[PDB]
C-alpha cells in the first residue's frame, strides 16, 4: 500500500489543506470549557414572571 | 345572586383563561384545592360572583373551555390552580381547526357545539339567577373567530334579556399571528356587532407597548402580557361583589355607556402602575391616580385617544378614599380638556367606589369609554381587506367549505357602514 | 439533559384515596414538574419553584402549593445509581450529663456540612435500657452503663449528609474521653467530656449498625413517650427561616443560658389544616394573619417548652415586642432583636398569657401525634 | 393524539429520510436497539413523543415509515445495519429489477406489480393512528425510479383518502451540477404528476447545499453523509412544534392554509440557521436581530436562486430556542422597513409567527454544535420562476432532434405525453408573471 | 451605548493596527487569550453571553503573509474566525491593480462584513480607519472602501489617519502616482485625516528616547498611544468630555479643508524621565516645540486656524487654562486673523498605560495635539512638484494603464491638487 499514515495525515493539513471527505478544520485553540457540551451560546438575563 | 358564567373559545381565549382564575382566585383567599384560607369575613360574602357549591366542601370554578384541538386544552390543566376546573365541563375536538374561519364556523365547530351547547345550557339554568355572560376569544384565529362567533350568535337567540360581553384581543397592524388574519377580524365583527351586548377591544402592541415604558423590564414573556388582563378583567366586575359607597353591577355599566344602538365598542387602561425600582419614590394621592389613568400611554389599545373626542367616560375607583376627592377630581379634568370631550352630553364621567381594595396595593383604578379613537382600528383593518380581495388571494381554501362570495361582500357592507356612522357624530354640534 | 426521578405520592383529604406521581427534578436550572401514575396525563408543567438540592433525600419532605407530598424511593435505575453512594443516613444522640449545653453541641453540626433532619427528647426507660445495647449485654461494664443511662433528659437526632457516618465520626474524636484532648482539642470531646463513662456522645459506627438504632428511635411504633410537663409552662415555636439560615444552634444555646429548665421538644412538620387553626386565634389581630400561618408551612420547625416561674410573663420580658423592626432600637438584648429580620419571620414566637398558654403546649404533645 | 405517517420512495428520498431518523431519534431519548435506555426506562412519564412512535404495547417503540426502493441494494445496507433491529421486518418492500432511469418503466411496466403492496402497508399504519394529519412524502424528482412510482403513490393516495394534507421534500436539478444525462427529462414529467396533487412542494437543490456547508461549516470535502443530515435538522424545525409544549404552536393543518396563495402555485423554497462549526461557533452570541437578518441573506439560502430578483408572495418562520416574544416582534419589524426585500403588492403582511421551548439537539461526532437559538424559514417568493424556466429551456433542446425519447417509447408511455406536459410547464411559468404584476 | 468599529487595510495598516490592539488588550484588564481573569470598555468591545470578549475589528489585504503572522501567534485567539478576509494574489503597488482588475472582487465580502456588525451594535458613532498610501494595494482598496461606505450608510462621521511618504526618505519608487491618486479620492469623503508621515517619528525617538536603533515595532507603539490618547475621554470618566462627533465642528475651517498635522509629548525613557518635575507649563511648552511634530511640517512657516488639545492624566483644570495664556502671549506663534480663539479643550483622568517591555516610561501627564496647520500645504507643495517631474516623460505610465484605467483620469489628479494648494494660499491672507 505505502499509503499515508495519521503521523504523516496531519502534516498534509498544515502544508496544502489536503485533507478526507467530511471533516473539519482543526486549529487546536485551548478551550477552558468542553466542546462537546456547555451550548456556545451567550444568554440574555430573564427572571421569572416579574410582574407578580 | 347576579352571578355569571365563564366560556372561552380558541387558544387565545383559554391561555387569557389561566391567569383570569388564577388572578380572581387569590383574592378570595381560596387555596387551589379549594379549601377557604382567608382572613376577613368579607373575603368569603360574595363567592357567589363567581363559584359554586359542592359536596365535600371543596369549592370549583363555573367555566367552559371549548375549541376543536388538544393542543392548548391539554396544557391549561397541568398549570397552578388548574385541579380546580371539573374535568366534566371539559369539551374538545379532534381536528384543529388550521386558523380556517370558514372551517371554524360551518363545516367543523358546527358540528361539535352540541355538546358545547349543551354544558352551555346546565349552567345557566343551574343557577339561581344568570345575570350576563362573559367571554375570552381572539378574533385573529380560525377556530376563534369561527366557532366562537357560533357560540354567542345562538346563545343570544335563547336568552334575550341577558348581557353579555367579549374581551377580544384585535390584531395590531405593525406585527401580525396569521396570515389569514384580516379575513377572519372582518368577517368577525358582522356576527358581533349585531349581538355581542358589548365588545372592548385590546391590542397585543399595546401590551408590549406599556410594559417596556412603564414597569422598566429586560424581556417579557407571555404570561406578563396575560397578567395584567387577568386583574384588567376583574376591574369591571370589581363592584359586584363587595360593600361600597355606590355598589355598579354589570349592567349599569352599560347603560352609562351606550348612547346608541350599534356604538358598543369600548377600551380600557388600568393604573396605578410603578416599577421594581420607581415602587417607592412615587408618592400616592388621589390625583396621582388620575394622571395615569387618563394618561394617553396608559390606554390599553393601540388606537391614539388624542385623535378623537370620547363619547362618554367610565371610571372604576378602587378602595376606600374620600368621596369628594374623587369627584373634584373628575370634573376639573372634565374642563381641563373641555375640547376633547364632545360637547353636546354634559356630565360625562361617571364614577364609582368599592371599598376592599385589591390584594397588595392601597388605590386603583380602571379605565373603560368609548371614543371616536376607536375609529382607526376599523380603517387600518379596512384598508388591509380592500387590497387582498381585489386579487381573490388566499380565497380557495374559504370557497371550498361552502361560502360565497357574495357573503364575504356583505360583511365588508356592515364593516364599512360602522365606521362611517361613527364619525358621523365626530363633527355633530348642537 | 441530566434527570433524576422520584416517584411520590400525596395525601389528600377529600377522601380516603391516594395517589402518586413522579415528581422529576431538572438539575438544569432547577426547575420542577411532576406526572401521576393513573390515567397518564400531565399533571405539572414543568414550572419553577423552591426546592433545595439537600431537601431531597429518601425519608424526607418538603411543601409545594399548600400540598404535602413526600418521597417514596427509587423511581428508575439512573437515579439509585448517582446517589448510592452519597446520603447515607446516621444516627446521634447527647448523654444527660450536657444537658446544660445542648444548644451549643447542636451549633457546630450545621456549620460541617451535614443537615439536621430528625430531632427528639425523651426519658429512657429501664425496660428498654437493656434493649438499648443488645449486644453488650455480657460486657462487665454493661450493666453499669445502663444504670446510668436512666438518669436524665436525652437528646435525639438523625444525621443526614454526604459520608455523613464517617464524617460524624471523625467529629467525635478518639475513643478515650482523656486521650482526645491531648491531640484533638477541635472536637466536642475536646470541650466537654469528663471522665471515660461520660463520654460527651455515642454516635453510629457501621451502616449495618447505622439501621437499627436509627429504627428504635424514630419508628411508628417505639416504646419511648414524650415527657412534656403541662403545669406551669409556655410553649414557642421557631419560625422555619431559622433552620433555612443555618442558625437553629444559637436559637436553642440563648435560652439555655438564661437558667430555664428546658423539658421537652420534638420535631413536627405540619401542612395548612394544622397550619391556620392553630394560629386562627389572631384572626382578629396582627393583619398579617394569613402569611405568618402560611410560612409556617415551609420547612421543618422546631417546638419548644420552657418553664421558670411564671411561663409567659418571666419569659415574655425577654420574648419582647413583636414588631423585630421596633426590637432593636428598645431592646438590644431581647432574643429576637438579635436574629429577627421582619414582621412575618420573627424568629421565636411566645403565647399572649400564662392563663392561656397551657393548652396550646398540650396541643403540640398530645393531640397532634 | 396527533401523528404522522412517514413514506420514502427513491435512493436519494432513502437516504435523506435515512439521516432524520437519527436527528429524530437523538432528540427524544430512545437508544439504537428500539428497547428505552435501561437507565431511565420509565423515566419518561409524559407521552411527549408519540408524533413520530407507536407503542407496541409491551416493548419498543416502532418507527412510522414505510421505506421504498425498486433495487435492494441500499435496502439491503439498511437492513444490516445497526438499526435493523427497529423497523419493522414486513414493511420494507423490495423489488426484483431496477428503473434504470426509465421513468416510463417506473410508472407503466413494472411498478404496477409493487404498487398494491405499497398501499397495504400505508392502511394498517393509519388504522392504529386515531388523528391522521397529513402525508410527508420525500422522493427525488432526478431518478427515474423514484419518479414513477412517486408520481403513483401521490395520485393513489389522493383518491383512496381525499383531503387530507399532502407535502413533498423534493431535490431537483442543479441549476449547473447535474447528476444524470436524462434528468432534465425526468424532471419536467414528474412535476406534473406532482403539480395537481400536492398542497405544498419544498425546494432543495443540491448545487446550493454545497455551497452551504462550505461558507460557514468550514468543510472543503463535503460528501452525501452532510447534505442528508441537514434536511433532517431541517425537517426537525417545522415538526417540532407538534411534540413538545409550545406558547404559539402551529398545526400542519395550519401550515397548508398561510403558505399557498393559489390553487396552483404550491411551491417554495427553504433555508435554516444558524449553522456554525464547534470551532468558530461561540465567539458570537447569536442574538434574535442578526439570526433573522442572515435568515434573509441570498447566500444561506438552501435553495439555488435569487429572491432579490423577485417579489414575495407569503414566508412563514417558526424558531427554536428561548427566544423573547418581544425579541421576535424586534426583529420582523426591522425586515419590513428595509427597502432591499420587498413583499408583493396584495399581500401588506407576510409573517406567521412561532416560537417553541425545546432547543435543537446534536447528533454526536458531528459537524453541527449546539445552539440555543434557531429559525427554520419556507417562503413562497416570486424567485422560483428561475427554476422552473431554467429546467422548461433544457427540455426545448432535447426534444428539438427526439434525442434519447426512443427508449420511454419503449415502456408503453405515449408519445403524445410529452406534447401534453410540456404546456403545462409552460402553463405554470406564465401563472408566476401574471401574479406578480402590480394592480 | 456607544461604539465604533475599526477598519485596517494595508500592511503598515495592519501592522499598524496590531500596535494599537496590545495597548487597547493590556489597558481594560483583558488577557490574550480572551479570557477575564477575576461597563467601560464596551466602547471598543463585546460580550458573547459566556467567557471571552470579540474585538469589533475587521482586517483586510491582498498578500497572506503578513495577516497569516496573526493567525500563528500568540493573538490567534482573539480575532474574529473569519473576519480576517484574505485574498490570493498581490497587488504590487500598482495603485490601478487595487482599483479595477482585482478590488472588484473582494470587496463585496468587505461590505457585508461592516453590515453585520452594525446590527450588532446600537451607537455606532463613526468609523475610524488605518490606509497607507506609500503602497499600491493599501490604497486601491482602501479607496474603493471608503467611496463605497460614505454611499451605503450616509452621515455617519469617519476618520482615517493615513501615512504618507517621507520629504527625502522613501520606501518605494512609484510612491510619487500611488500618493497622489489617493488624496483625490480621500479628499471628498473622509472628514478627517491626519498626517503621520515617518521622518518626524525617526526623529522623535532617537532625540528622546535615545534608541538609536530603532525598529518598525517601536514606530508602531507611537500611533498606538496617540490613539489611546484620543480615544480616552470615550472610556473613563471625565470632568469634560469630547465626543468623536465634536471634532468636526472644532477643526475644520472650510468644507474643502480637512487636514490636521498630528504631534506628542512627553516621551522620555524610564532612565533618564525621573529627574524633573514635568510641570503643565513647560509640557504644553514642549507641545509647540517645532522639534517633536508627529509630521514633517515646519509650524514657524505658517498660520494657525485651530489646535484642539486633549489632557490625560491628573492635571487639574486650573493650570490648563493659565498655560493658553502661556501660548497666546509669545510673539512666534500667530494665529489665523479670523479666528480670535483657537482651543478646545479636553480633560482625563485615567493615567496613560505603560506596555510591558516598551520605550516609553509611565508619566503622571502628557498631551495629545491635533490641530489644522497652514502648513500641511508643504507637503503637498512637495509632492505635487515630484508629480509633474516624473510625469514628464511618462516614466512607469505604461504599467498602470495596463490594469484598465485610462489616461484621463490621471490628468484630472493634477487639476484637483492644485485646487487645493490654491485654497491654502487663500485661507492664510488676512483681511
Ligand atoms: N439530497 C441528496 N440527493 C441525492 C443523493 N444522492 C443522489 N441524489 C440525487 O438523486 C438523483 C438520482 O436519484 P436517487 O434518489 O439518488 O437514486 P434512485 O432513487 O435509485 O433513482 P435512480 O438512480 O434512477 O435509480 C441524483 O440526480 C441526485 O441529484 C444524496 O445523497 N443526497
Ligand atoms: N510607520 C510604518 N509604516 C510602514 C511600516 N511597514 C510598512 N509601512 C508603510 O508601507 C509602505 C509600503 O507598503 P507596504 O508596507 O508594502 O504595504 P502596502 O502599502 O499595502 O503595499 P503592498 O506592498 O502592496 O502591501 C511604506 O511606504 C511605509 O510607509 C511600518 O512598520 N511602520
Ligand atoms: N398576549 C398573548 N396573546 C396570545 C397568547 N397566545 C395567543 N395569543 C394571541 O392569539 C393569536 C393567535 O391565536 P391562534 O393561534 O389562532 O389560536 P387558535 O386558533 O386557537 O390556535 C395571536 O395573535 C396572539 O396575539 C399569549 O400567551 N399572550
Ligand atoms: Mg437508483
Ligand atoms: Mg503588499
Amino acid at each position: 500500500p505505502a499509503v499515508n499514515d495519521q503521523a504523516a495525515h496531519d502534516q498534509y493539513v498544515r502544508s496544502h489543506g489536503n485533507y478526507e471527505a467530511g471533516e473539519q478544520k482543526n486549529r487546536n485553540y485551548n478551550w477552558k470549557v468542553d466542546p462537546q457540551q456547555h451550548r456556545f451560546g451567550k444568554t440574555d438575563k430573564i427572571a421569572s414572571n416579574e410582574v407578580v | 345572586m347576579r352571578e355569571i358564567v365563564h366560556i372561552q373559545g380558541g387558544q387565545c381565549g383559554n391561555q387569557i383563561g389561566a391567569k383570569f382564575w388564577e388572578v380572581i382566585s387569590d383574592e378570595h383567599g381560596i387555596d387551589p384545592t379549594g379549601t377557604y384560607h382567608g382572613d376577613s369575613d368579607l373575603q368569603l360574602e360574595r363567592i357567589n360572583v363567581y363559584y359554586n357549591e359542592a359536596t365535600g366542601g371543596r369549592y370549583v370554578p363555573r367555566a367552559i373551555l371549548m375549541d376543536l384541538e388538544p393542543g392548548t386544552m391539554d396544557s391549561v390543566r397541568a398549570g397552578p390552580f388548574g385541579q380546580l376546573f371539573r374535568p366534566d365541563n371539559f369539551v374538545f375536538g379532534q381536528t384543529g381547526a388550521g386558523n380556517n374561519w370558514a372551517k371554524g364556523h360551518y363545516t367543523e365547530g358546527a358540528e361539535l357545539i352540541d355538546s358545547v351547547l349543551d354544558v352551555v345550557r346546565k349552567e345557566a339554568e343551574g343557577c339561581d339567577c344568570l345575570q350576563g355572560f362573559q367571554i375570552t376569544h381572539s378574533l385573529g384565529g380560525g377556530t376563534g373567530s369561527g366557532m366562537g362567533t357560533l357560540l354567542i350568535s345562538k346563545v343570544r337567540e335563547e336568552y334575550p334579556d341577558r348581557i353579555m360581553e367579549t374581551f377580544s384581543v384585535v390584531p395590531s397592524p405593525k406585527v401580525s399571528d396569521t396570515v389569514v388574519e384580516p379575513y377572519n377580524a372582518t368577517l368577525s365583527v358582522h356576527q358581533l356587532v349585531e349581538n355581542a351586548d358589548e365588545c372592548m377591544v385590546i391590542d397585543n402592541e399595546a401590551l408590549y407597548d406599556i410594559c417596556f415604558r412603564t414597569l422598566k423590564l429586560t424581556t417579557p414573556t407571555y404570561g406578563d402580557l396575560n397578567h395584567l388582563v387577568s386583574a384588567a378583567m376583574s376591574g369591571v366586575t370589581c363592584c359586584l361583589r363587595f360593600p361600597g359607597q355606590l355598589n355598579s353591577d354589570l349592567r349599569k355599566l352599560a347603560v352609562n355607556l351606550i348612547p346608541f344602538p350599534r356604538l358598543h365598542f369600548f377600551m380600557i387602561g388600568f393604573a396605578p402602575l410603578t416599577s421594581r425600582g420607581s415602587q417607592q419614590y412615587r408618592a400616592l394621592t388621589v390625583p396621582e391616580l388620575t394622571q395615569q389613568m387618563f394618561d394617553a400611554k396608559n390606554m390599553m389599545c393601540a388606537a391614539d385617544p388624542r385623535h378623537g373626542r370620547y363619547l362618554t367616560a367610565s371610571a372604576l375607583f378602587r378602595g376606600r378614599m374620600s368621596t369628594k376627592e374623587v369627584d373634584e377630581q373628575m370634573l376639573n379634568v372634565q374642563n381641563k380638556n373641555s375640547s376633547y370631550f364632545v360637547e353636546w352630553i354634559p356630565n360625562n364621567i361617571k364614577s364609582s367606589i368599592c371599598d376592599i381594595p385589591p390584594k397588595g396595593l392601597k388605590m386603583a383604578v380602571t379605565f373603560v369609554g368609548n371614543s371616536t379613537a376607536i375609529q382607526e382600528m376599523f380603517k387600518r383593518v379596512a384598508e388591509q381587506f380592500t387590497a387582498m380581495f381585489r386579487r381573490k388571494a388566499f380565497l380557495h381554501w374559504y370557497t371550498g367549505e361552502g361560502m360565497d362570495e357574495m357573503e364575504f361582500t356583505e360583511a365588508e357592507s356592515n364593516m364599512n357602514d360602522l365606521v362611517s356612522e361613527y364619525q358621523q357624530y365626530q363633527d355633530a354640534t348642537a | 439533559d441530566i434527570r433524576y426521578i422520584f416517584i411520590v405520592e400525596w395525601f389528600d383529604t377529600a377522601a380516603s384515596l391516594i395517589r402518586t406521581y413522579y415528581l422529576t427534578y431538572f438539575t438544569q436550572d432547577k426547575t420542577i414538574e411532576m406526572y401521576d401514575l393513573k390515567n397518564k396525563k400531565v399533571f405539572l408543567k414543568r414550572c419553577e419553584y423552591a426546592i433545595k438540592d439537600s431537601d431531597l433525600y429518601i425519608g424526607s419532605i418538603l411543601n409545594v402549593y399548600s400540598r404535602q407530598l413526600k418521597i417514596v424511593d427509587f423511581a428508575d435505575v439512573f437515579t439509585r445509581s448517582k446517589f448510592q453512594n452519597i446520603k447515607e443516613k446516621t444516627f446521634a444522640m447527647i448523654k444527660p450529663d450536657a444537658y446544660i449545653h445542648i444548644g451549643k453541641i447542636i451549633s457546630i453540626i450545621e456549620r460541617s456540612g451535614l443537615q439536621i433532619s430528625n430531632l427528639k427528647m425523651t426519658k429512657m426507660s429501664q425496660e428498654d435500657a437493656r434493649e438499648f445495647y443488645g449486644e453488650h449485654k455480657g460486657k462487665p461494664f454493661y450493666d453499669g452503663l445502663v444504670n446510668f443511662m436512666s438518669s436524665d433528659l436525652i437528646v435525639g437526632m438523625e444525621l443526614v449528609g454526604d459520608n455523613a457516618i464517617k464524617r460524624w465520626r471523625e467529629l467525635l474524636g478518639p475513643t478515650n474521653t482523656l486521650v482526645a484532648r491531648e491531640q484533638a482539642p477541635n472536637s466536642i470531646r475536646g470541650l466537654f467530656g469528663t471522665d471515660g463513662t461520660r463520654n460527651a456522645c455515642h454516635g453510629s459506627d457501621s451502616p449495618g449498625s447505622a439501621f437499627r438504632e436509627l429504627n428504635f428511635f424514630f419508628a411508628k411504633t417505639s416504646k419511648l413517650k414524650t415527657q412534656a410537663f403541662f403545669n406551669q409552662c409556655t410553649c414557642c415555636v421557631i419560625k422555619p427561616h431559622i433552620v433555612k439560615q443555618n442558625q437553629v444552634g444559637e436559637v436553642i444555646d440563648m435560652i439555655l443560658s438564661e437558667g430555664f429548665e428546658i423539658s421537652a421538644l420534638q420535631t413536627f412538620f405540619l401542612d395548612r389544616p394544622t397550619a391556620e387553626e392553630f394560629y386562627e386565634v389572631y384572626k382578629g389581630v396582627l393583619p398579617e394573619f394569613n402569611a405568618i400561618a402560611e410560612h409556617l408551612t415551609s420547612g421543618m420547625c422546631y417546638a419548644l417548652e420552657v418553664r421558670q416561674e411564671n411561663a409567659v410573663k418571666s419569659f415574655r420580658d425577654i420574648a419582647g415586642p413583636h414588631d423585630p423592626e421596633i426590637a432593636k432600637v428598645i431592646r438590644p438584648n431581647t432574643i429576637r432583636a438579635r436574629f429577627g429580620i421582619d414582621r412575618v419571620k420573627n424568629g421565636i414566637h411566645c403565647t399572649d398569657l400564662e392563663d392561656d398558654g397551657v393548652l396550646e403546649v398540650e396541643y403540640f404533645f398530645n393531640a397532634l401525634q | 393524539m396527533r401523528e404522522v405517517i412517514s413514506i420514502h420512495v427513491g435512493q436519494g428520498g432513502i437516504q435523506v429520510g435515512n439521516a432524520c431518523w437519527e436527528l429524530f431519534c437523538l432528540e427524544h431519548g430512545i437508544q439504537p436497539d428500539g428497547q428505552m435506555p435501561s437507565d431511565k426506562t420509565i423515566g419518561g412519564g409524559d407521552d411527549a413523543f408519540n408524533t413520530f412512535f407507536s407503542e407496541t404495547g409491551a416493548g419498543k417503540h416502532v418507527p412510522r415509515a414505510v421505506f421504498l426502493d425498486l433495487e435492494p441494494t441500499v435496502i439491503d445496507e439498511v437492513r444490516t445495519g445497526t438499526y435493523r433491529q427497529l423497523f419493522h421486518p414486513e414493511q420494507l418492500i423490495s423489488g426484483k429489477e431496477d428503473a434504470a432511469n426509465n421513468f416510463a418503466r417506473g410508472h407503466y411496466t413494472i411498478g404496477k406489480e409493487i404498487v398494491d403492496l405499497c398501499l397495504d402497508r400505508i392502511r394498517k399504519l393509519a388504522d392504529n393512528c386515531t388523528g391522521l394529519q397529513g402525508f410527508l412524502v420525500f422522493n427525488s424528482v432526478g431518478g427515474g425510479t423514484g419518479s414513477g412510482l412517486g408520481s403513483l403513490l401521490l395520485e393513489r393516495l389522493s383518491v383512496d383518502y381525499g383531503k387530507k394534507s399532502k407535502l413533498g421534500f423534493t431535490i431537483y436539478p442543479s441549476p449547473q451540477v447535474s447528476t444524470a444525462v436524462v434528468e432534465p427529462y425526468n424532471s419536467i414529467l414528474s412535476t406534473h404528476s406532482l403539480l395537481e396533487h400536492t398542497d405544498v412542494a419544498v425546494m432543495l437543490d443540491n448545487e446550493a447545499i454545497y455551497d452551504i456547508c462550505r461558507r460557514n461549516l468550514d468543510i472543503e470535502r463535503p460528501t452525501y453523509t452532510n447534505l442528508n443530515r441537514l434536511i433532517a435538522q431541517v425537517i426537525s424545525s417545522l415538526t417540532a412544534s407538534l411534540r413538545f409544549d409550545g406558547a404559539l404552536n402551529v398545526d400542519i393543518t395550519e401550515f397548508q392554509t398561510n403558505l399557498v396563495p393559489y390553487p396552483r402555485i404550491h411551491f417554495m423554497l427553504s433555508s435554516y440557521a444558524p449553522i456554525i462549526s464547534a470551532e468558530k461557533a461561540y465567539h458570537e452570541q447569536l442574538s434574535v436581530a442578526e439570526i433573522t437578518n442572515s435568515a434573509f441573506e441570498p447566500a444561506n439560502m438552501m435553495a439555488k436562486c435569487d429572491p432579490r430578483h423577485g417579489k414575495y408572495m407569503a414566508c412563514s418562520m417558526m424558531y427554536r430556542g428561548d427566544v423573547v416574544p418581544k425579541d421576535v416582534n424586534a426583529s420582523i419589524a426591522t425586515i419590513k422597513t428595509k427597502r432591499t426585500i420587498q413583499f408583493v403588492d396584495w399581500c401588506p403582511t407576510g409573517f406567521k409567527v412561532g416560537i417553541n421551548y425545546q432547543p435543537p439537539t446534536v447528533v454526536p461526532g458531528g459537524d453541527l454544535a449546539k445552539v440555543m437559538r434557531a429559525v427554520c424559514m419556507i417562503s413562497n417568493s416570486t424567485a422560483i420562476a428561475e427554476v422552473f424556466s431554467r429546467l422548461d429551456h433544457k427540455f426545448d433542446l432535447m426534444y428539438a432532434k427526439r434525442a434519447f425519447v426512443h427508449w420511454y417509447v419503449g415502456e408503453g408511455m405515449e408519445e403524445g405525453e410529452f406534447s401534453e406536459a410540456r404546456e403545462d410547464l409552460a402553463a405554470l411559468e406564465k401563472d408566476y408573471e401574471e401574479v406578480g404584476i402590480e394592480t
